[PDB]
């Protein structure tokens, strides 16, 4: 409330990516899985930054392992998966202009591919050129379905 | 570059301990690096210049020395000791007041 | 969409005497709309690695900078190689 | 050889009698000097027309002095070229819509290069001058884009050989500063080439860096308010440290930061590093410089003893 | 038998490096033998090894390299070529610019597919002590290549003027009339009427007679090519060209043979 009352009574301020990242971490320590198994704080803040000044080209890369942690827990959104709701975060920073290679960024994206699950028709996986679409799943699911 | 490939790393780890031989060690450090100036052994202005360079590259040296991360702190302590004793040496001279 | 013909690094490109003058490097750096080298003539035999064929296929490339960041680094890195090759005596 | 040339053409040229004014110039021909006369004093009449504020006869004038384009005038092009440059700029300042900068390029820069005469350095300066004189439509980050397009193609005319420019115009001062100022107006519109341009300036032009471009870079960077990279370029010195004192203009930095000069950034730059290198590199502080820093710190923090009296007498 | 010997030696002595470690003279001899046997792959490998060892091969051997490359794929430069012709030039970059025989320059004249591509080429000839004889040998082929590119009269006109002002330092002054007329022949096309008008008075050729059927042939080609290029003929139109038509014309041809 303090910050909100501040920025509606003040011209726009340079809300850096650190501000949002620290806000996400604070919300993570705030939301309680036992009291509420629905991370309202993190998602609400995520919407806040997405609509902050319409998020004018808000495409940073600050190693959001918090999003990965949130995705680890599932079925906490309007749609049936929680992860695919988090998949909306993909559109900001698709180009990965700064995240060319190396670091933990590329390591979490290749680790982020677990968001896909089940054998369905996913032809909207533009992602980035030269993607290993044929290195996960397949034999681990069809044979199990047959055995059932 | 002030940090080198195991060279400054070998020096900051020293031959077990800095001992009194580290003064010439840092002398060679700012000798091979930029501004060699092979005319003196130690000068306060040179150390003041070198300190900013060390601060900027302190990120990388810690990265490489993250495995050891033990003699690193002692090396910084030794650098402080040399800085303090040089300051005291200047302080003995009156110049401007006493302990400016 | 088909491949965009992404520019390769100067190591891939092989040319004996192509020395890029300072004026052309300034031209490349001052361009903000799809910069390019040799005016995108598609004449640059490149030891490039295709995403599915990483076998150092040799092919002339457009050398058209899709973006603007890092192009300057590309020019300094290329000129450094050419100066090094020129310097060596036989 | 008509003696009436350059003495009566003006009266029929103000009224634009077409054939009435063209007959006299048609009768004027012969020697090379007469050819100059036919192509001379037309600039004076055109300037008089500009004094009369008449900018709808671009095509008629173009046909007029293209019909009588003598070969002898091109034969002594060394002295004729300034006359054509005056003509072309005058047309540009008179209704440039029909005489867009591209028309200037095709009719002057292209033809001059074809004819083989060497390009004098001043051509770029006038090009930038008249390009920044007027701007086109689409005033949403596209004035800069198309301005970059026209300028880059204009200078693309001489991406070949030296053309008697071993010290190419790039190495000439002023032209680079003006082009940098033209390719971005202010913080309202910022292009994606700034960082590449002045980084290229730093790496390559550091050997022959001059006060001109090192000053304009700061002046332009102030407009975009890009302090985070401004401090990188300032801290970056192509020679090893302050080899031969400090080449970077400290006074100009004080003057530019005095302008605008956000409280937070000046506080960070004064106290949080980015200072005390003056005493490290032992540069001489001009008395005017000392006064400027005194005024700055009077507006900025701690003008009394620290960082104002310090670095001046060595304290 | 020689190939068997080479394989046995390489495999037994040390597998991590080929015969390139031998004395350079033997490597040069091996290069000569391979070229005489047309083993381009081995030739390029050994030549690349020689350059990294700080050895300058003899001019004749490099020329033999060039002709072996030419004969391997029946030459016949085309769109498909050049790129295939590449991959055998990387090790030769040190010998271009620094050093460089005339056969090398002539070999690279055609592979310059762009004017700016050969701008550096002509620059390094002008920086070489062999500039005069190399220019003497390769100027006509250079003229053909530069004319092949830059179809538009304006851009090739500027290119030719640039080559003119950069070759004028070469030979100092009094360039042989053979190149003067050869340049004019390739220059009579398109435009730049004014600078050739200067050129005739610049040197002492002053020859308005038939260039053994070449002057009128050049005019014929220009008017034939006028439909394709220079259609507007801004400055090159007869309204302007009339003065030059009536200026240089010998009595042998009756008003340019009444064209």
């Amino acid at each position: 409330s303090i910050l909100d009352s501040f920025i509606k009574h003040y011209p726009d301020v340079k809300l850096d990516a650190l501000f949002w990242r620290r806000l996400f971490q604070l919300s993570h320590f705030a939301w309680t899985p036992a009291n509420d198994k629905k991370a309202t704080s993190v998602v609400r803040c995520w919407h806040l930054m997405k609509q902050w000044y319409a998020s004018k080209r808000l495409r940073p890369s600050v190693d959001y392992e918090t999003l990965r942690q949130l995705y680890d827990i599932m079925k906490k959104t309007g749609n049936f998966p929680l992860g695919i709701d988090v998949l909306r975060s993909f559109k900001p920073g698709i180009e990965r202009t700064r995240a060319e290679n190396a670091g933990k960024v590329n390591n979490i994206i290749i680790k982020y591919q677990k968001c896909i699950i089940k054998e369905l028709v996913n032809r909207g996986r533009f992602s980035a050129v030269r993607e290993f679409i044929d290195s996960y799943g397949f034999d681990r699911k069809m044979t199990k379905d047959l055995n059932i | 570059i002030p940090i080198d490939v195991h060279t400054l790393k070998r020096i900051i780890s020293s031959s077990g301990m800095d001992e009194s031989e580290f003064s010439k060690s840092i002398s060679y450090l700012f000798a091979k690096t930029v501004d060699p100036e092979p005319k003196d052994v130690l000068s306060l202005e040179d150390l003041s210049f070198l300190l900013s360079k060390l601060y900027t590259q302190r990120f990388q040296i810690r990265r490489i020395c993250r495995d050891i991360n033990a003699k690193y702190s002692e090396f910084w302590f030794k650098l402080f000791s040399l800085y303090a004793e040089k300051v005291d040496a200047k302080r003995n001279q009156v110049n401007l007041r006493n302990t400016k | 969409i088909k491949h965009a013909d992404k520019v390769p690094h100067p190591e891939e490109i092989i040319h004996p005497f192509y020395q890029p003058t300072a004026i052309e490097q300034f031209t490349a750096c001052a361009t903000e709309y799809n910069p390019s080298l040799l005016d995108g003539k598609k004449i640059a035999p490149s030891l490039i690695k295709h995403p599915v064929s990483l076998k150092t296929i040799l092919v002339d490339s457009k050398l058209k900078f899709d973006d603007i960041r890092g192009v300057n680094k590309w020019l300094m890195e290329f000129v450094a190689r050419r100066q090094h090759q020129r310097n060596i005596v036989l | 050889i008509n003696p009436n040339g350059l003495s009566n053409l003006r009266y029929f040229l103000q009224k634009e009698d077409f054939k009435g004014a063209n007959k006299i110039i048609q009768s004027s021909s012969g020697t090379e000097t007469h050819n100059i006369r036919t192509l001379e004093h037309v600039k004076n009449t055109l300037k008089d027309l500009v004094g009369q504020e008449r900018k709808v006869d671009v095509v008629q004038w173009k046909s007029l002095f293209d019909e009588h384009s003598t070969f002898l005038t091109i034969n002594q092009s060394a002295a004729y070229w300034p006359l054509r440059l005056e003509y072309a700029i005058l047309l540009n300042k008179a209704d440039p819509q029909f005489y867009s900068d591209r028309v200037f390029l095709k009719d002057y820069l292209l033809l001059k290069k074809s004819l083989g005469q060497e390009l004098i350095r001043e051509d770029l300066i006038a090009l930038l001058e008249m390009v920044l004189k007027t701007q086109h439509s689409s005033h949403s980050y596209f004035n800069l884009v198309k301005q970059n397009r026209v300028i880059i193609r204009a200078l693309n005319l001489f991406k070949g050989l030296q053309t008697e420019d071993d010290g190419s115009v790039v190495y000439d001062e002023v032209v680079i500063s003006l082009l940098l100022n033209s390719m971005v107006a202010d913080e309202r519109v910022k292009l994606r080439s700034l960082y590449e341009t002045i980084d290229h300036i730093f790496q390559t032009f550091g050997d022959k860096l001059t006060s001109g471009m090192i000053v304009s870079i700061l002046q332009n960077l102030a407009k975009i308010k890009d302090w985070n990279k401004l401090l990188q370029v300032w801290e970056a010195i192509t020679p090893t440290e302050g080899e031969g004192q400090d080449k970077r203009p400290w006074n100009e930095f004080i003057n530019v930061i005095n302008q605008s000069g956000d409280s937070h950034v000046i506080s960070k730059i004064v106290n949080n590093g980015h200072l005390l290198w003056i005493r490290r590199l032992n540069v001489n502080v001009t008395p005017e410089l000392c006064n400027s820093i005194k005024a700055l710190l009077k507006t900025a923090g701690m003008e009394n003893s620290t960082l104002e009296e310090f670095l001046v007498r060595g304290t | 038998a020689l190939e068997n010997l080479l394989a046995a030696i390489n495999n037994r002595f040390f597998p991590g490096r080929c015969e390139n470690s031998l004395h350079p003279i033997v490597i040069e001899q091996l290069l000569s033998y391979f070229i005489k046997t047309g083993n381009l792959n081995e030739s390029k490998n050994f030549l690349g090894h020689l350059i990294k060892k700080g050895i300058l091969p003899e001019a004749t051997i490099i020329n033999r390299y060039l002709e072996a490359i030419d004969v391997h794929f029946d030459k016949s430069t085309k769109i498909f070529d050049i790129r295939s012709k590449f991959a055998f030039i990387a090790d030769l970059a040190p010998i271009i610019e620094n050093y460089g025989t005339i056969d090398l320059f002539k070999f690279l004249i055609p592979m310059c597919r762009h004017f700016d591509e050969l701008c550096s080429l002509l620059n390094i000839i002008r920086k070489s002590n062999n500039a005069k004889r190399a220019v003497d040998s390769t100027l006509p082929i250079f003229i053909k290549k530069v004319l092949t590119f830059t179809k538009d009269p304006m851009i090739n006109s500027g290119n030719l003027s640039t080559v003119f002002n950069i070759v004028s330092p070469i030979y100092g002054q009094n360039v042989p009339s053979e190149f003067v007329e050869k340049f004019i022949l390739s220059f009579a096309l398109q435009g730049n009427y004014t600078m050739m008008a200067h050129m005739i008075d610049t040197y002492k050729i002053k020859l308005s007679h038939k260039y053994q059927l070449q002057i009128i042939r050049a005019l014929k080609n220009s008017e034939r090519n006028h439909a394709l290029k220079n259609t507007g003929a801004v400055g090159y139109n007869k309204e302007f060209k009339k003065y030059f038509i009536e200026k240089y014309l010998n009595c042998t041809e009756r008003e340019a043979l009444r064209p």
